[PDB]
């Protein structure tokens, strides 16, 4: 019933661990300065 | 603020300026860049690449 077809535990694991790069959301600061 | 001329990110890089004549605040987005990868079958089969 959920997108990605992950288990409730996997969904929790992805919800507890987060990415916090010093940048902005990009669809593909945003690319820092020569760093990808 | 009335006295700030430009701004910076958490890594001390410039990301905004105050226009000296209109006082509009402008964000600075870096111009697009990235790596270039060349995909090849190898020159012993074909010279077509992506
Ligand atoms: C000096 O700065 C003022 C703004 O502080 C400029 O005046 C603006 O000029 C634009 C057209 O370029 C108008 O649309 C705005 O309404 C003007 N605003 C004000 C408050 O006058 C002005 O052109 C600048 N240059 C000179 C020589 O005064
Ligand atoms: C690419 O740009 C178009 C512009 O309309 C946008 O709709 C699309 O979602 C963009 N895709 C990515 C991956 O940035």
């Amino acid at each position: 019933s959920k997108p990605s077809k992950r288990s409730p535990i996997e969904d929790l694991l992805f919800n507890k661990v987060t990415l916090a790069d010093a940048g902005f959301i990009k669809q593909y600061a945003q690319k820092f300065n020569g760093l990808t | 603020l009335p006295f700030q001329q430009f701004g910076r990110d958490i890594v001390d890089t410039t990301d905004a300026v105050r226009d000296p004549q209109t006082l509009e605040i402008l964000d600075i987005t870096p111009c697009s860049f990235g790596g270039v990868s060349v995909i090849t079958p190898g020159t012993n089969t074909s010279n077509q690449v992506a």
